[PDB]
């Protein structure tokens, strides 16, 4: 039960935004310019770490 | 206020129109409007001082 709970929470955490425009990297890449993408990407990186 | 939907959008005519004084986009990159898909488009026009 504990192993299943931990794995489910870890996989569920991938849908959080962490104060960004979107929670999907492909959407961010296909809607913006690389100079304006690092600002959004950093928040996701920090949250997932 | 004009609402635009259910059509194919091309933005080459935007550059063809005039030598714009200003062209600023906030949520999108101006060079990549050619590859996106939107639900509804709202067009608003008026005259303001320079």
């Amino acid at each position: 039960n504990h192993n299943a709970q931990a794995l489910n929470t870890l996989v569920k955490q991938l849908s959080s935004k962490f104060g960004a425009i979107s929670s999907v990297l492909n959407d961010i890449l296909s809607r913006l310019d690389p100079p304006e993408a690092e600002v959004q990407i950093d928040r996701l990186i920090t949250g997932r770490l | 206020r004009k609402r635009i939907s259910n059509c194919v959008a091309d933005y080459s005519v935007i550059y063809n129109f005039a030598p714009f004084f200003a062209f600023k986009c906030y949520g999108v990159s101006p060079t990549k409007l050619n590859d996106l898909c939107f639900t509804n488009v709202y067009a608003d026009s008026f005259v303001i001082r320079g």
